[PDB]
């Protein structure tokens, strides 16, 4: 399939550099 | 028909032929699995020359890769004489088939009109050559009181090559023949 | 300033803290201006501004910065192809390199900035509550923005003592950078007129002079001070993002357009230069001319440049690439490696014959051959079981004029078949698609991504600007309205 | 009009493919689906506020209470679907929220249309069809579904273009 | 006043998050 | 004007029809025969169009009147062999296909006179359709 | 690899979707 | 016409041909002599005589395989 | 140069995946 490479690394950073920011956030309202 | 609805009881007069393996000579000959429910009896067909009837029989058959193959024969009697003969294999498909991506041979494009004529070109002129395959049916149970003959066959004819697209390769077919010589 | 989408709030009160943040997204605005910059001339190939400019190329900023003054390198070589060995001193890394230092700097102000908050500039002497006065603000902010533009205008563009502008031909061929008069006329309000850009900075520049001045020494009448709630500095903030989503419509629009400010050999060819066929006209009208100067058909149709002929294919028009092709224009088609010449496709029974081009909006095409009566004499088909036409049931050839195939004619079905496809995407060209692994779909050019962002930010703006001075005005109910 | 202009855009544009407008076509349908649910939901946690049948009348303008109980319905919407609303205001902001958002995003897909900036194609399909005559997708049966409208739409959709296509060159699915 | 996220925020978020890189996974891909 | 000026016979002698006979003429072909010859071509078989060039190249020539009429009055082939009025509905056979016991001659005429005064009107949007 | 992040995000959706119902926030009566 | 590579429906053209003599000269095939057709292995006097009088178009250049694989020239399936 | 290709990847896991954790435990711990 010729399908981007750099779309792996754009899929995972889309979906996890907010996610740790959200994480961030609720687990220093947590604690 | 109603007790045959639902059973399949159809899977020189009527030559009807029922395979019962498939051995591809794969790069041997093995044995597949049938994907086709139960549509291969070439059925209502010295020397015997073909007529109509369903002279083909388009079968699929199963590593996890599906081999398309159209079945066909187009071209005294006691229990051992054999009609050994040849036939001229039509391909698969006929040239007014398409492709995914709208090109074909009678009605189609001609080229790849997705992108904008490269090395795509073995795909995108489709060809319609003709294969030979050899049968040789072999005479087992004769009952002439009936009026009528039966036995075994081999036969190997080539598979599809999708226009000329992927080397086909060479299927042995098995099963038994019963036909009425009148 | 406790949920999430509030939290940049907390400087709302804090107006060090406000500057700092400000310096903060200037430190990352400069330093993504240098890297981006720095990126784009990684990638960049300077070899030939013909089949490969900056457009074809996926310049971002390498346009922006050249349209100015800034179109050769240090390596020797520029964009509009001379190379020398004494470049300036501002260069395109030149250029980078300095909004990277400064980035450096406004990161270290802003570090500064957030820790001395509590300067007194930042509060009244009478209490001691933050305050910014921001009429006084504004007419010394504008001031300031009337000199810059006035100068800007009447120094950098002038000439007088700045670089110029790229100015260029209408057919795009003589690209260069030069100082500009003013024009002060109607002539001035032509969009692509370069005199007029320098007229409109200058004149704007004496009317932003004179309206600081005015907003510094004139005090706000008390019916608007409280009308347009001028003590909340989220008001100036709703205010600006109008200006900020109605620019972005404005510059997105003239880039599709096509101003005296965007020329084509910096960002391309527009797809109205290929909807009304520009260059096929200005091609035919030059060719013309030379027949009628007693040359052979194929001896005009050998003048015609390259990067005159190269602004005709339709894989430069910018309303021909895709949201999610990403990338460069020459990941696309490819690399261009040479003018196949102008196909004239004749018939059996010798008629001129003319392939239908495709237009904007079609990803493919009916390829179907006219003739001067306008009616199909051979085309390729698709049922192939009653067609009439045909290239091989009417037998027509194709015969170069011009280009690498000068004088060369074809015959062969599958030759005829491959030039008429390239015949109706406008002057065929020979493409290498080896360089830059390229798939074989269009993309649009710098010119189309710059004019779609910018209207998705006008449009992010516009909602912006109804949220900031609804919050503006609404301030006294935005926790509830009453009990 | 309207409905040439859609069917227009999925031949020439793709736009079922264009990911905003699934996002719009997501928070159109979401909107749709949280006015039915939360009216159906106020509707049936509803309190005995009359004695008539006819619960229409159990609610007075001038009332400072909740007419329907908040916590049945989170009771109920929590061991139903697992989850529930707890907070009427965030409920009510999310129903303001889903429909705006879609609707915007369809908005921001549009603006992409209009500089031809289209999702239409998958560049490695487009690639993987046209190597293997074997490899069919939905998506191939799209893709030639739009070439089919393309041109049996525009010689009469654009006159002034005078689009002439015979009709040997006009993509038929063999009829 | 510090900054919250909530633990119902905090699922929206991952889903609103990983339902749309989902989405545009596709076509990242292209 | 000329539209209603069409072919009577193969002798030569162009008939015109009346407005009005030529609409009573069009009405009763979407009763009767729109069943299978609705637009120009026929259901039962896609190659015997209703259409100039096909009638003017049968056999005998068809695209007159009078031909048409004949035609109604004894179902035949395109060469005209075999007098097949069991396949078609015809005039005499009113068993097999009722639904021209009640036309008389001036509906036999008045269909007949539709058929070969719209190809002038219409051209490719009659002929086998517009695609 | 492409298949993988597709699989990778639906598992990261399946999750949320697990925690979002077995350890979420409780609803307390005022 | 060709009257070995042709099919059915571009029998029509010629005038007054459909559908006996098109459903005779097509099922028997292929025919090396171009006025082979005119033997008629099996048709009677009109249509012998009929097909007498027309010669000047029939053809036995190529019987093109994409074109005969089973009811190809009867129905190819293009209405 | 003929170097690992995951190697660009093993080498940023490697720094920021423990480094997220970090900046998890110090904002939870300064909040
Ligand atoms: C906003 C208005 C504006 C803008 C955007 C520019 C932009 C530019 N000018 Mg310029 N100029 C202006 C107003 C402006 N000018 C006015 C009003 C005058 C009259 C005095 C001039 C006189 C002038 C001269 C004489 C020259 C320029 C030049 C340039 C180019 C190189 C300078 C540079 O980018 O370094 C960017 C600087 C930073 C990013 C700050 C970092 C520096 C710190 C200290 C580190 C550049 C594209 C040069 C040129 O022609 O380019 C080849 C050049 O020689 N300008
Ligand atoms: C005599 C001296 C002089 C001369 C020769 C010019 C010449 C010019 N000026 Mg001008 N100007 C002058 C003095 C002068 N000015 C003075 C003294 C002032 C102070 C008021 C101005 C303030 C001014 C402004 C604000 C603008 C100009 C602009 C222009 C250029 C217009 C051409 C163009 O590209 O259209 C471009 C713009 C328009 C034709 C107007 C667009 C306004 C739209 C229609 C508003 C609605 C759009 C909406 C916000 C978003 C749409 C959403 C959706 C529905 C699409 C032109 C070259 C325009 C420009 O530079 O464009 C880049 C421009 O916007 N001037
Ligand atoms: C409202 C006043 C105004 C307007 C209409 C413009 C318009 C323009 N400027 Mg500009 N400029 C201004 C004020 C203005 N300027 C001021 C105060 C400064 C001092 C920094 C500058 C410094 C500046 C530089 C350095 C450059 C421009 C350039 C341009 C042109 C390219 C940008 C563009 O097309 O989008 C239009 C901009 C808008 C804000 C549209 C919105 C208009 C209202 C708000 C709606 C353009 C026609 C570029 C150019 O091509 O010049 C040769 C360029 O390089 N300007
Ligand atoms: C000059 C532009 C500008 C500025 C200074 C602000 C400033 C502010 N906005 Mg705002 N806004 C803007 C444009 C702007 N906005 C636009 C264009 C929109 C429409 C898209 C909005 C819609 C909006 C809403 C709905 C709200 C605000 C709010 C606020 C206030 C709280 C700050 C905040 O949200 O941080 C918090 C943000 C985060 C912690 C993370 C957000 C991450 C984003 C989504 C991704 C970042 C992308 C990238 C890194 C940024 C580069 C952008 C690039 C295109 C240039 C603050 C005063 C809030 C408010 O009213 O205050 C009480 C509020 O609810 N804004
Ligand atoms: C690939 C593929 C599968 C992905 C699709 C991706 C796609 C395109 C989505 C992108 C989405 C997107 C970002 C678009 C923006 C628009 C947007 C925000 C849409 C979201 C739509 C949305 C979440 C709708 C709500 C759907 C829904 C099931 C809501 C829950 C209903 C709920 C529990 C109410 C119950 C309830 C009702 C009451 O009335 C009361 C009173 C109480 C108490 C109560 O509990
Ligand atoms: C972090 C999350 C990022 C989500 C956005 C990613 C954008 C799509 C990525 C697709 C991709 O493969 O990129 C990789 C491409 C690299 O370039 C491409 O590489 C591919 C990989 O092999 C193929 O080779 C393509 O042919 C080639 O063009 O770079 C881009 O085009 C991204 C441009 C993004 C510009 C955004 C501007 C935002 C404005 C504000
Ligand atoms: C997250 C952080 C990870 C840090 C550790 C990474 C280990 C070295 C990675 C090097 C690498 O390129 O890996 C990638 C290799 C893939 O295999 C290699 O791929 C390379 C990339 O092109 C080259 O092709 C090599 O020739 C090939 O062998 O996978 C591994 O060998 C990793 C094995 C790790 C086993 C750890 C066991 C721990 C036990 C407990
Ligand atoms: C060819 C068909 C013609 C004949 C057949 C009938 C068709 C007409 C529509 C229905 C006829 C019967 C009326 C029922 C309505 C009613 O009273 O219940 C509705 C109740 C009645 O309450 C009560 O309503 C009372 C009167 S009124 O409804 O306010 O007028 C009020 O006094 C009381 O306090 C209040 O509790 O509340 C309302 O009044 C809400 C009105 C909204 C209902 C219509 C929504 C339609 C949208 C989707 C449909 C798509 C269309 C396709
Ligand atoms: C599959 C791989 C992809 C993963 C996708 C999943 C994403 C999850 C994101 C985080 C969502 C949870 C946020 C916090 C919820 C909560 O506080 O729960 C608290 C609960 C207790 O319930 C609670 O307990 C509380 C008291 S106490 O905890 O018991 O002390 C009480 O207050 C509360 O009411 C009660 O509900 O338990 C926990 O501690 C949960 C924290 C676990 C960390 C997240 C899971 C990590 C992945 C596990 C599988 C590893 C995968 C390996 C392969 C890569
Ligand atoms: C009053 C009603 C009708 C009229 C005037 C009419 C007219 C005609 C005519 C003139 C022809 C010969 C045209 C040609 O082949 O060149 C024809 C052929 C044909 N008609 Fe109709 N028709 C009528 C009703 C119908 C109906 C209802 C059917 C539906 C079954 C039908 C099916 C056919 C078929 C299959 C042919 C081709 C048969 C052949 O080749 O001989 N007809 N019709
Ligand atoms: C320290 C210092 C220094 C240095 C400096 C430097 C070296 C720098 C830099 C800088 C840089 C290097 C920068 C940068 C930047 C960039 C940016 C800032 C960007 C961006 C981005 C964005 C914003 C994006 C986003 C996104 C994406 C990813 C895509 C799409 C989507 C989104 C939007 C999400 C000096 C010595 C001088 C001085 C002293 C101090």
């Amino acid at each position: 399939m010729e399908t981007n490479k750099l779309g792996f690394v754009a899929s995972v950073l889309f979906v996890f550099v907010p996610t740790v920011f959200l994480l961030i956030l609720y687990i220093q309202t947590a604690s | 028909y109603d007790d045959i609805r639902g059973s399949g009881l159809a899977n020189i007069r009527s030559l009807c032929l029922q395979p019962q393996t498939f051995l591809v000579e794969t790069f041997r000959f093995v044995e597949g699995k049938l994907l086709t429910r139960s549509s291969f009896t070439l059925d209502q067909v010295l020397t015997f020359v073909e007529q109509g009837g369903f002279d083909f029989q388009p079968v699929t058959v199963q590593n996890g890769d599906r081999v398309p193959l159209l079945f066909t024969v187009k071209g005294t009697i006691r229990p051992s004489t054999r009609f050994s003969g040849s036939f001229d294999v039509p391909p698969y498909r006929t040239s007014s088939f398409i492709d995914p991506k709208g090109r074909g041979l009678a009605v189609g494009y001609d080229a790849a009109v997705g992108i904008p004529r490269e090395a795509f070109s073995r795909q995108n002129n489709k060809s319609f050559k003709v294969g030979t395959g050899n049968i040789v049916l072999q005479v087992d149970r004769v009952n002439q009181s009936t009026g009528e003959i039966s036995g075994s066959f081999e036969s190997q004819q080539p598979s599809d090559t999708d226009f000329g697209s992927k080397p086909a390769m060479t299927v042995k077919i098995l099963g038994q023949f019963y036909s009425r010589i009148t | 300033g406790l949920p999430w989408y509030r939290v940049h709030t907390s400087v709302l009160n804090d107006p060090g803290r406000l500057i700092a943040v400000h310096i903060m997204h200037n430190a990352l605005c400069a330093g993504f201006a240098g890297s981006m910059l720095l990126f784009e001339l990684a990638l960049f190939d300077p070899s030939d501004p013909v089949l490969n400019p900056m457009w074809r190329q996926g310049c971002f900023l390498m346009p922006f910065v050249s349209r100015l003054g800034v179109v050769n390198s240090w390596q020797g070589w520029s964009v509009t192809g001379e190379t020398f060995t004494n470049p300036g001193f501002w260069t395109f890394e030149t250029v980078a390199i300095a909004h990277i230092i400064f980035s450096g700097l406004s990161f270290l102000a802003a570090c500064w900035h957030w820790v001395y908050w509590d300067v007194a500039t930042f509060f009244d002497p009478k209490t001691d509550e933050p305050v910014i006065d921001l009429p006084k603000v504004f007419g010394i902010h504008l001031t300031l923005a009337g000199i810059l533009c006035f100068g800007f205008g009447a120094f950098h563009l002038t000439g007088l003592f700045g670089p110029g502008m790229w100015v260029s031909d209408p057919l795009g061929l003589t690209g260069h950078i030069q100082g500009v008069a003013p024009e002060w006329g109607a002539a001035g309000f032509d969009p692509h007129n370069p005199g007029g850009v320098v007229a409109h900075h200058i004149a704007l520049g004496i009317v932003a002079i004179i309206g600081g001045l005015f907003h510094i020494f004139v005090r706000p009448p008390e019916y608007l001070y409280k009308g347009l709630r001028m003590g909340n500095i989220e008001g100036t903030l709703a205010s600006g993002l109008a200006v900020f989503f109605s620019g972005a419509f404005i510059a997105a629009g003239t880039m599709w357009y096509g101003t005296a400010t965007t020329p084509i050999e910096l960002w391309g060819p527009t797809r109205y230069q290929w909807d009304q066929g520009f260059f096929q006209q200005a091609i035919s009208r030059q060719v013309k001319a030379s027949i009628s100067d007693g040359k052979s058909p194929s001896e005009a149709w050998s003048e015609i440049p390259t990067k005159l002929a190269f602004y005709d294919y339709i894989g430069n028009s910018p309303a021909k690439g895709g949201l999610f092709r990403v990338g460069r224009m020459v990941d696309g088609d490819g690399l261009p490696t040479g003018w196949l010449g102008h196909p004239v496709f004749k018939d059996g029974e010798g008629r001129e014959l003319t392939v239908r081009r495709m237009p904007n909006f079609f990803e493919n095409f009916p390829v179907v051959l006219f003739d001067q009566d306008g009616i199909v004499r051979a085309d390729i088909p698709f049922r192939q079981a009653e067609s009439k036409y045909g290239i091989e049931q009417t037998g027509v050839t194709v015969s170069f004029y011009g280009g690498e195939l000068d004088g060369q004619t074809f015959s062969d079905p599958k030759d005829v078949k491959k030039y008429a496809r390239r015949a109706q995407l406008g002057e065929p060209f020979e493409f290498d698609r080896s360089v830059y692994d390229s798939d074989g779909l269009f993309r649009t050019s710098n010119r189309g991504f710059f004019a779609f962002f910018h209207v998705i930010f006008g449009l992010l703006w516009f909602f912006g600007h109804i949220w900031h001075g609804l919050r503006a005005l609404f301030q006294d109910v935005f926790s509830g309205i009453d009990p | 009009a309207i409905f040439r202009f859609l069917l227009f855009f999925q031949g020439f544009h793709n736009y079922t493919l264009n990911p905003f407008h699934m996002m719009g076509v997501t928070g159109v349908l979401g909107g749709a689906l949280l006015c039915a649910i939360h009216g159906a939901t106020v509707q049936n946690t509803l309190f005995r506020d009359n004695q008539s049948k006819n619960t229409f009348k159990g609610f007075s303008t001038d009332q400072g209470e909740e007419t329907y109980s908040m916590v049945t319905a989170n009771r109920f919407w929590s061991q139903i679907f697992g989850i529930a609303f707890s907070n009427k205001r965030w409920l009510h902001f999310f129903m303001l929220f889903v429909p705006v958002t879609g609707l915007w995003m369809s908005a921001i897909g549009m603006a992409g249309l209009a500089f031809n900036l289209r999702a239409y194609d998958f560049v490695s399909q487009e690639i993987r069809a046209a190597e293997d005559p074997e490899f069919e997708t939905f998506y191939t049966k799209n893709i030639l579904l739009n070439e089919g409208l393309r041109a049996w739409l525009s010689e009469m959709d654009q006159p002034a273009k005078k689009f002439v296509f015979p009709d040997e060159v006009l993509p038929r699915g063999f009829s | 006043q510090p900054v919250e996220l909530n633990r119902t925020s905090l699922y929206l978020g991952l889903l609103v998050v990983f339902v749309t890189g989902l989405l545009f996974s596709s076509y990242f891909f292209n | 004007a000329n539209l209603r000026t069409i072919p009577l016979n193969e002798a030569g002698d162009t008939v015109t029809l009346s407005l009005e006979e030529f609409t009573r003429g069009q009405q009763k072909f979407n009763n009767a025969c729109a069943i299978c010859h609705l637009g120009g071509i026929t259901k039962t078989n896609p190659n015997v169009g209703l259409d100039t060039e096909s009638l003017a190249g049968a056999f005998p020539d068809r695209n007159n009147l009078e031909g048409l009429v004949d035609y109604l009055h004894n179902p035949t082939t395109y060469d005209g062999l075999t007098e097949i009025s069991e396949l078609h509905p015809s005039t005499k056979s009113s068993d097999i296909y009722p639904k021209m016991r009640n036309l008389t001659e001036d509906d036999l005429r008045a269909i007949s006179g539709h058929i070969l005064l719209m190809p002038k009107i219409r051209g490719d949007q009659w002929g086998a359709g517009k695609t | 690899m492409e298949a993988v992040a597709y699989i990778l995000i639906f598992a990261c959706i399946i999750g949320t979707l697990f925690f979002a119902i077995a350890f979420r926030e409780p609803p307390k009566i005022t | 016409i060709d009257v070995n590579n042709t099919n059915i429906a571009a029998f029509r053209k010629h005038r007054g041909l459909y559908p006996t003599i098109a459903g005779k000269v097509v099922s028997n095939a292929p025919y090396d002599s171009i006025e082979d057709i005119l033997d008629i292995p099996g048709l009677r006097e009109v249509e012998k005589d009929r097909l007498q009088k027309n010669m000047d178009i029939f053809t036995i250049s190529d019987p093109v395989p994409a074109l005969v694989e089973g009811a190809d020239r009867f129905n190819n399936g293009v209405y």
